[PDB]
RNA sequence: UUGACCUCAAAUCAGGUAGGAGUACCCGCUGAACUUAAGCAUAUCAAUAAGCGGAGGAAAAGAAACCAACCGGGAUUGCCU
RNA sequence: UAUUGGCGAGAGACCGAUAGCGAACAAGUACAGUGAUGGAAAGAUGAAAAGAACUUUGAAAAGAGAGUGAAAAAGUACGUG
RNA sequence: GUAGCGGUUCUGACGUGCAAAUCGAUCGUCGAAUUUGGGUAUAGGGGCGAAAGACUAAUCGAACCAUCUAGUAGCUGGUUC
RNA sequence: GUGCAGAUCUUGGUGGUAGUAGCAAAUAUUCAAAUGAGAACUUUGAAGACUGAAGUGGGGAAAGGUUCCACGUCAACAGCA
RNA sequence: AAACUUUCAACAACGGAUCUCUUGGUUCUCGCAUCGAUGAAGAACGCAGCGAAAUGCGAUACGUAAUGUGAAUUGCAGAAUUCCGUGAAUCAUCGAAUCUUUGAACGCACAUUGCGCCCCUUGGUAUUCCAGGGGGCAUGCCUGUUUGAGCGUCAUUU
């Protein structure tokens, strides 16, 4: 029984949660993320894997700092403060 | 698994929080579009992957 | 009611610090009420103000340092400008406006004259 | 020479591409020289390099670099050019001398195929351009 | 151009009692196993995807273009043609209608409009207005929502306020002589546009 | 795929050619994009006339040498012969070419003459600040036609 | 006809900016014309309605009726007049929603800034 | 014994720079086969896809170790041809 | 000179919810796979909830009256159907 | 000879199943070349194999994933008044 | 992107089959009371059995993640209830 | 003759065709040049008076400071001091901050909320141990400062 009997011992983790994409693709024995490649200094991606590339690019996320850079640019990286008028 | 690591508890602990029905007042906002909580999760129906 | 900034911005260094502990204890009690009451929105406009206070308490020691540093080379990275990581690199006007002496004399010699046509 | 890696010599596909051992590398060893120091000193910028000596196992080069953030370089408006960000790792794009050599970037007829930059001049001449008022 | 194909789906071969268009693989989601790529497949690429390089603009010989505007022009006399073209011009004096060069100087909408009515325009200016209907299409919702009829053309020789004075009375369009356009000279390839030629414009035609 | 009495055609569509199709839809856009950037170069550039002055030149090859043609620069003699120096002539709108040469005299006298005429028909303002508005004739190349 | 190059006649582009208009933009939109008397009283045709203004419904079923704006329900691009309210079947009374453009302003609620605006526009005031 | 020079080290030494992301376009490296040939090995697809290294608002090229062979032209780039 | 990326705009003889981007919706969601990856369905009461007080049968759901509405031949199963 | 491992025969049950390999009886072996947890190693022209082309996640005379790729098809099917 | 009957055509919806196949392994159930609109099936009392310590007992590892416990409760689900 | 089958019709069912919609998609064009060790893109967990989500935000958490606006927010509850005013707002703008755990990721690790070292400061009768607070410790390289090594090697001594 290659089949359901043997499925019944599928009880150990191949991967666990990637500490860098919290994705349960962190191969225990092999110690690297099948998705993003941590600990490698670079990030796994590949031009053939284009939709998956779309799943993760700048923009699928908070964009905590890049959000406002356009604004800041818009205004000439104003360093300073606004004064007043009235009304 | 009866002796967890804190990374699994904390993920469980959040996942329990998500397991409540729509607060019925939200059905009442102007333009309220949500009818039922469409993401509810059940322990013996979908496993959550550690 | 609540706390206000410019009224804070004129308290004493150690007075703000004081009122914070007030708000903090104040808050404390609200949270003991909230568990006995159904709704309790007072608890916002107070945890709001602890912020306000802290904003003022930090802005003041901060521009303290800003000035007692203002003027020299080397002040904390977190007071220098942010701009772009690459703007932070580009040459200053001085550096990017240097001219060769040999190039300078030449510029003084024959510069681009403002000419025009007709007669 | 360069030995196509290629496990056990295997290549899968056509006779022409079966070759493994008489292969050459279009970049000069002098270029591999700059390359590995340019990274070795990532903050410097490679200005140039000159061969100095060789045995039968090693060619030895002396690369020169220009710390583009040292104020004496940043002034001196003769080399400060290097400080622009448009020269980051100019060795890795083949913009040093031997870069402009191995890229065959010289005026002339013996150079048409590779003169404004082989890949660009290619794309060009294989780009099809239709106007609104076709001709 | 990359639509329909955002799949990675493959045939099933014959031998599974099911047809053999490519199919999405991997279960779990209903799209799983569905027709892919095909022109008849809900979701697939379309037969002969349209292309940018379709020929949109057309070349015309210059001298038969000129021919075309020429003939156009002559029809704008010929009160018969101009009658059949729309254009209520029974109540206009003679054809071609020519007005004195003063028209080219009229700064003010309400004025010119009224000067148009003096020289014969009225009933045709009413043609518009009485006709601005919704558009029957979907074009009705593609920046083409209303469909009115086409009013008179007033060919000024030089433009001293007049061109700004009519731009806003519905259906009235204006042109210099040394231009003269065929899309307006005969709208829809129907000859005989009610032109109101100012004097200076008349004499410059020759 | 050989039929009927047709010509043999050579149509090279065998690489992925659709990858590189240039439908100049911006043909008109690019006009304006130029047209403006010219009327703006004329503004910045004072009264100066938007192009340098160019010499005459005889065309090369058996084919074109019957005609004559706007050059690039004024040799070094043709500028000397008109009595100014290179380094200055270029600040006066004149393009000078060091790499040209002068083996023909009736073109030599030409350019020199043409050079003289350019200095007559212009004026140079002074270095100071007076800034006499003088309404830019826009094109040398039209004003001294070839 | 539009003559700038930064106004768009695009039905879609417009509809989208009305409905997703932020509050501070709907206030101006939610404008009402001044009353006939109220207009020569000021030399000004229209005004961004506000809460304590006073209004008369010149359109609608509730034509004729009048009263004071209980609330400008910006969320709702409506306004609610305290006096014009639908009495329900169980005797409760749900306010009806109104549109400033279908009202007319009878007595402004005046402020320092309210006044300012009247003057910004060229208005005289009593 | 004292002082140097050359050469190398070491400091949580004084101040700085590199990494990673994005990659539509740009400079490189490497590098297929399907396909076409009505077979296929050269050829073709293609100096293309995949892989790699490196930049910018463009890059790159650029003031000739060039085109010519004329009555000669005169940095580069792109268009029409 | 280049630009299927970025920031901001004006458009179209374009598609009109089995179409058009895979997504017009809490869509790269839910769900699948150990993994690389794969990846859906799904828009429309009415101008306004005025979303049906009350009456009665019923364990409830509901029904039958009533009621609201321009219309219940629109009853949160809601345009047409 | 139990349990453990095994899986011989009924060519028994089931053969839209309890089940994508199970159930019953009968059987091989049952103190070691025994069974087996966990950890760890070996990767696709590669691995492992007391050797069947077996096994390598229901996949094996060359895994699964994506891409080149709408591969080509002198053959089959359809081709809308 | 212009006409459909076909393409083991896509997607969606729907029939006849048919109130049919079936709901038959693991020895087995019965009497009352209480509750409740409603009780073969719940709760309690009573009886008859079963597993029979190689357990249908008492705990655990991996794995699941709140399934534990109380209170309320039956629209869906527990292939009669 | 029923029933049953069948056909057409009306009403009612199932289904969701059609029509009319469109804060979406598509393609075209114009303008423009700005991520990151001054910690980026991404991730994980949190945060509301009453949220699961989307959105947004970070223990100062649907937000703090500033500025412009000039009264809202709204599903309910709410303060009520906010309405001729340094002032409402789930408003706009944005120049000041806050910014958990991480991530190139930087004291060492990590399937661990695991384990060091230094400075300051506070308590515990403590330079040594324990506990709380603050602040710190990756690598390659460039310029310099210091401290070194080498009969590599120049001179100076007695
Ligand atoms: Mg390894
Ligand atoms: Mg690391
Ligand atoms: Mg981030
Ligand atoms: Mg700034
Ligand atoms: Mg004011
Ligand atoms: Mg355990
Ligand atoms: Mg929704
Ligand atoms: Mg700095
Ligand atoms: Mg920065
Ligand atoms: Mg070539
Ligand atoms: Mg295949
Ligand atoms: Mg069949
Ligand atoms: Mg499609
Ligand atoms: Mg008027
Ligand atoms: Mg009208
Ligand atoms: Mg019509
Ligand atoms: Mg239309
Ligand atoms: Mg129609
Ligand atoms: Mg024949
Ligand atoms: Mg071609
Ligand atoms: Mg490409
Ligand atoms: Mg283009
Ligand atoms: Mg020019
Ligand atoms: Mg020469
Ligand atoms: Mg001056
Ligand atoms: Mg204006
Ligand atoms: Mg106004
Ligand atoms: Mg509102
Ligand atoms: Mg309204
Ligand atoms: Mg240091
Ligand atoms: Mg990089
Ligand atoms: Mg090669
Ligand atoms: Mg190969
Ligand atoms: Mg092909
Ligand atoms: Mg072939
Ligand atoms: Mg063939
Ligand atoms: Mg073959
Ligand atoms: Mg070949
Ligand atoms: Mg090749
Ligand atoms: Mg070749
Ligand atoms: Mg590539
Ligand atoms: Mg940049
Ligand atoms: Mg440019
Ligand atoms: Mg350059
Ligand atoms: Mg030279
Ligand atoms: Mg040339
Ligand atoms: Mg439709
Ligand atoms: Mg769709
Ligand atoms: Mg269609
Ligand atoms: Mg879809
Ligand atoms: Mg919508
Ligand atoms: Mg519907
Ligand atoms: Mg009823
Ligand atoms: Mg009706
Ligand atoms: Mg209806
Ligand atoms: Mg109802
Ligand atoms: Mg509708
Ligand atoms: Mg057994
Ligand atoms: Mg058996
Ligand atoms: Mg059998
Ligand atoms: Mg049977
Ligand atoms: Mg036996
Ligand atoms: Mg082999
Ligand atoms: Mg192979
Ligand atoms: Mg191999
Ligand atoms: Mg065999
Ligand atoms: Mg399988
Ligand atoms: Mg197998
Ligand atoms: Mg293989
Ligand atoms: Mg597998
Ligand atoms: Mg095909
Ligand atoms: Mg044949
Ligand atoms: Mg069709
Ligand atoms: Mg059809
Ligand atoms: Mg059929
Ligand atoms: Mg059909
Ligand atoms: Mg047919
Ligand atoms: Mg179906
Ligand atoms: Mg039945
Ligand atoms: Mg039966
Ligand atoms: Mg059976
Ligand atoms: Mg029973
Ligand atoms: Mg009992
Ligand atoms: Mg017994
Ligand atoms: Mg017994
Ligand atoms: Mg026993
Ligand atoms: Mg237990
Ligand atoms: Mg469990
Ligand atoms: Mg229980
Ligand atoms: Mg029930
Ligand atoms: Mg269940
Ligand atoms: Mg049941
Ligand atoms: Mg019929
Ligand atoms: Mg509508
Ligand atoms: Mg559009
Ligand atoms: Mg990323
Ligand atoms: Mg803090
Ligand atoms: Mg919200
Ligand atoms: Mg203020
Ligand atoms: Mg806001
Ligand atoms: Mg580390
Ligand atoms: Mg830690
Ligand atoms: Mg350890
Ligand atoms: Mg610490
Ligand atoms: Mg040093
Ligand atoms: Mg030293
Ligand atoms: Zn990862």
């Amino acid at each position: 029984g290659k089949g359901t009997p043997s499925f019944g011992k599928r009880h150990n983790k191949s991967h666990t949660l990637c500490n860098r994409c919290g994705r349960r693709s962190f191969h225990v024995q092999k110690k690297t993320c099948s998705s993003c490649g941590y600990p490698a200094a670079k990030t796994r991606s590949y031009n053939w894997g284009a939709k998956a590339k779309r799943r993760h690019t700048t923009g699928t996320g908070r964009m905590r700092y890049l959000k406002h850079v356009s604004r800041r640019f818009k205004n000439g990286f104003q360093t300073g403060s606004a004064s007043k008028a009235s009304a | 698994a009866a002796q967890k690591s804190f990374r699994i508890k904390q993920k469980m602990a959040k996942a329990k929080k998500q397991n409540r029905p729509l607060p019925q007042w939200i059905r009442l906002r102007t333009n309220n579009t949500i009818r039922y909580n469409a993401k509810r999760r059940n322990w013996r129906r979908t496993k959550m992957n550690i | 009611a609540g706390v206000k900034a410019y009224e804070l911005r004129t308290k004493s260094k150690e007075q703000l610090a004081s009122q914070l502990v007030d708000l903090k204890k104040e808050l404390a009690e609200l949270k003991v009420q909230k568990l006995s009451r159904p709704s309790l929105p007072k608890i916002k406009t107070v945890r709001k103000s602890i912020a306000c206070v802290l904003t003022v308490i930090n802005e003041q020691q901060r521009e303290a340092v800003r000035q007692l540093y203002k003027g020299k080379k080397y002040q904390p990275k977190d007071l220098r400008a942010k701009k772009t990581r690459a703007l932070r690199r580009a040459l200053t006007k001085f550096e990017a406006s240097q001219v060769t002496e040999k190039q300078r004399k030449k510029q003084i010699a024959f510069p681009q004259r403002k000419y025009a046509i007709k007669a | 020479n360069r030995k196509r890696p290629v496990p056990k010599g295997a290549t899968y596909g056509k006779p022409t591409n079966q070759g493994v051992n008489e292969l050459k590398y279009q970049r000069s060893l002098r270029a591999t020289a700059e390359e590995r120091v340019g990274r070795r000193a990532a903050n410097l910028r490679v200005l140039n390099s000159y061969w100095v000596n060789q045995d039968s196992t090693y060619k030895y080069f002396e690369v020169i670099l220009v710390d583009p953030q040292h104020k004496a370089i940043r002034r001196d408006a003769r080399y400060n050019w290097i400080c622009d960000p448009v020269h980051k790792h100019r060795e890795a794009r083949g913009l040093t001398a031997t870069g402009k050599k191995s890229r065959g970037i010289n005026k002339g007829h013996k150079f048409n195929n590779t003169k404004a930059g082989r890949r660009k001049t290619w794309k060009r001449q294989n780009t099809l351009s239709l106007w609104r008022y076709r001709k | 151009e990359k639509a329909g194909h955002q799949t990675s789906a493959e045939s099933w071969g014959t031998g599974r009692a099911v047809a053999r268009i490519p199919r999405v693989g991997g279960g779990g989601t209903g799209r799983s196993g569905q027709g892919a790529f095909g022109n008849m497949c809900r979701g697939g690429r379309m037969f002969a995807p349209t292309k940018t390089w379709r020929k949109w603009n057309v070349k015309v010989n210059h001298n038969e273009k000129r021919y075309a505007t020429a003939s156009a022009i002559a029809a704008t006399a010929v009160a018969s043609l101009v009658l059949a073209r729309g254009h209520r011009v029974e109540k206009i004096p003679e054809i071609p209608l020519v007005v004195s060069t003063d028209l080219e100087s009229i700064q003010k909408t309400k004025e010119a409009v009224a000067a148009l009515k003096a020289v014969g325009a009225h009933s045709d200016l009413l043609k518009v207005l009485k006709s601005k209907k919704l558009r029957a299409g979907k074009g009705k919702y593609r920046n083409r929502r209303w469909t009115q009829r086409r009013g008179p053309l007033v060919v000024y020789a030089e433009d001293n306020g007049i061109v700004k004075a009519l731009r806003n009375v519905p259906g009235v369009e204006t042109a210099n002589v040394a231009s003269l356009n065929l899309l307006q000279l005969a709208p829809g390839a129907h000859l005989g546009r009610f032109v109101i030629w100012t004097e200076a414009a008349f004499t410059k035609l020759d | 795929a050989i039929s009927k009495n047709l010509p043999i055609l050579k149509n090279h569509f065998r690489k992925h050619w659709q990858e590189r199709v240039k439908v100049h839809f911006d043909q008109a856009g690019k006009k304006v994009s130029r047209r403006n950037a010219r009327a703006t170069r004329a503004a910045k550039i004072a009264p100066r006339p938007l192009d340098l002055l160019r010499p005459v030149v005889r065309a090369p090859t058996v084919k074109y040498n019957r005609k004559v043609r706007a050059g690039r620069g004024f040799t070094l003699a043709e500028v000397k012969a008109a009595g100014l120096t290179a380094a200055y002539a270029r600040t006066i709108g004149i393009a000078v070419d060091h790499r040209r040469q002068n083996r023909n005299q009736e073109i030599f006298d030409a350019n020199v003459q043409r050079l003289k005429e350019y200095q007559s028909k212009i004026i140079v303002f002074p270095r100071n600040g007076k800034a006499p508005e003088a309404e830019q004739v826009l094109s040398a190349a039209a004003t001294f036609p070839i | 006809a539009k003559q700038s190059l930064d106004v768009s006649s695009d039905r879609r582009k417009a509809r989208k900016a009305y409905f997703t208009a932020p509050s501070s933009q709907r206030r101006v939109l939610l404008s009402a014309p001044l009353s006939k008397e109220l207009r020569a009283q000021y030399g000004i045709k229209a005004l961004p309605i506000r809460r304590d203004d006073e209004v008369l419904v010149v359109r609608g079923s509730k034509k004729g009726q009048e009263g004071k704006i209980s609330s400008v329900y910006r969320l709702k691009f409506a306004v609610q007049v305290d006096k014009v309210t639908k009495e329900k079947v169980n005797g409760a009374s749900v306010p009806i929603n109104l549109h400033p453009s279908k009202l007319v302003i009878t007595k402004l609620h005046l402020d320092k800034d309210r006044k300012a605006l009247i003057q910004r526009k060229g208005g005289k005031l009593e």
